[PDB]
């Protein structure tokens, strides 16, 4: 017995949500909280002090921005808590919670806790009737429809490589990458001030963020793309102020395959990606050629894939076919493939009672993981 | 009904008032109710559950 | 209102505008198939 669930696609940047059975998260608004700077002694004027989506982003001014989440691991917990019950906001819900099943997601490469956390949450604060997460990639390819598939994400500061044939992941060949636009925004603002620009409020460095998600793309030969000279349309702000652009339309967000230019051990997504293709079987990989999936909104980038089938020529295999699904829904396929998840009759095998969590709780989180 | 020795009475099954009256309202009209006789209220899944 | 009140105070803008102001001026295909033969 349960209600109609909900399926909560936590993008690491926006959360969304909405119930079973949808097409469209019901809600859209991102993970951090803002508080004033400015207090007044006047008496007459606004109250809260913790706002998130539309009154924060009103006034953005005091509001001093947070993300409360890296990498999943968030450390404001109770803040999570307290943005849960903002999604049981009159404009929001006005449902209860515990009497309906839910759906929230999950990436992998995590440490228990925190879904260990998670379900104290959702059972001692909440007294959820059912609820089972699972992993993100197997929701985008429910929104294909097709058993085999090379799943990426693209978080905020977040990326991923998966493969599943039918179902069934390789954990020896999951490979996982702790960065996307987060500090492609942070080294553009390197950039600001590389010619002299700071942007160092929270509010401010987002709207570089959206200025980044407004004008970057992919370039062809990086080094012989510098040749050239930018003549960098200037942009307005909404302040009203030149806006000059430099190699960053093209060169800041190619930072993902240069992390030594940004000191960190790493090779590149499509590298270290077909290292762990290499290590998967060596007939599934003919079916994975025509199986790229594509995800996450971070890749939005003129030429992206293009630049990636560029990327794909660098790791050529031995002259076989290639092909990559580039949907245009990469951050919906996952909550929209939850809600196909969540309008199963399966999931009775696929969930854990809260009767579960009062029995065992720990020990069914570690039997009854997945 | 136990007087009648029935062993159980055939309890009222609750029924929306609204719906109810949406019905009865209906049939006034000489019709049973449409497909959007609600509306929008469809996609009320407070409403739903 | 404050009619009775301008009448006993002198300091009101009298035949002046209240108001100043600066007037008015007029996707992702997919398919990117890397056929390799
Ligand atoms: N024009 C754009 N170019 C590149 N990235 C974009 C653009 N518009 C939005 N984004 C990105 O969409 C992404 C959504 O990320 P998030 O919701 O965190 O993804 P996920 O669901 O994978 O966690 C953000 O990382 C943001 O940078």
């Amino acid at each position: 017995i349960a209600n109609q669930p909900v399926v909560i696609d936590n993008g690491s940047g926006v959360i969304k949500a909405g119930f079973a059975g949808d097409q469209i998260p019901k809600y859209c608004f991102p993970n951090y909280v803002g508080r004033p700077k400015h207090v007044r002694v006047m008496a007459g004027a606004l109250e809260g002090d913790i706002f998130i989506g539309p009154k924060a982003e009103e006034h953005r001014g005091l509001l001093s921005i947070r993300y409360p989440m890296e990498h999943g691991i968030v450390k404001d917990w109770n803040d999570m808590e307290r943005i849960w019950q903002y999604v049981y906001s009159k404009d929001q819900l006005q449902t209860f919670s515990e009497e309906h099943p839910v759906l929230l997601t999950e990436a992998p490469l995590n440490p228990r806790k925190n879904r260990e956390r998670a379900a104290e949450v959702f059972f001692e604060t909440f007294n959820v009737p059912a609820l089972f997460i699972s992993m993100q990639a197997v929701l985008s390819l429910y929104a294909t429809g097709r058993t085999t598939g090379v799943v990426l994400d693209s978080g905020d500061g977040v990326t991923h490589a998966v493969p599943i044939y039918e179902g069934f992941a390789m954990p020896h060949s999951i490979m996982r990458i702790d960065i996307a636009g987060r500090d492609v925004s942070r080294f553009l603002r390197l950039y600001l001030r590389k010619e002299g620009y700071d942007f160092h409020s929270s509010s401010e460095f987002e709207i570089v963020k959206a200025i980044k998600e407004r004008a970057c793309y992919l370039s062809i030969n990086p080094q012989k793309d510098e040749t050239l000279e930018t003549e960098k349309a200037q942009y307005y702000l909404p302040d009203g102020s030149t806006i000059e652009i430099g190699p960053s339309r093209f060169r800041a967000p190619e930072l993902l395959f240069r992390p030594d230019l940004i000191g960190e051990e790493s090779e590149g997504i499509h590298e270290v990606l077909v290292f762990a293709i290499q290590k998967s079987d060596m007939d599934l990989r003919r079916t994975l050629f025509s199986n790229i999936v594509l995800s996450g909104g971070s890749t939005l980038f003129k030429g992206f894939g293009d630049r990636l089938l560029s990327e794909v020529k660098k790791l050529a295999p031995k002259d076989v076919k290639i092909r990559i699904s580039a949907p245009q829904e990469r951050l919906y396929s996952t909550w929209i493939g939850g809600s196909i998840l969540a309008s199963l009759d399966t999931f009775k095998k696929m969930w854990v009672s809260k009767k579960e969590y009062e029995e065992d709780g720990a020990r069914s989180i570690h039997r009854k993981t997945f | 009904h136990l007087q009648q020795n029935i062993e159980i009475p055939e309890i009222s099954l609750p029924i929306h008032p609204m719906i109810t009256n949406v019905a009865k309202q209906c049939y006034e009209r000489g019709e049973k109710p449409k497909v959007t006789d609600f509306g929008d209220k469809v996609e009320d899944p407070t409403f739903l559950n | 209102m404050a009619d009775p009140k301008y009448a006993d105070l002198p300091g009101i803008a009298r035949n002046e505008p209240d108001v100043y102001e600066t007037s008015d001026l007029p996707s992702t295909s997919v398919e990117h198939i890397i056929v390799n033969p």
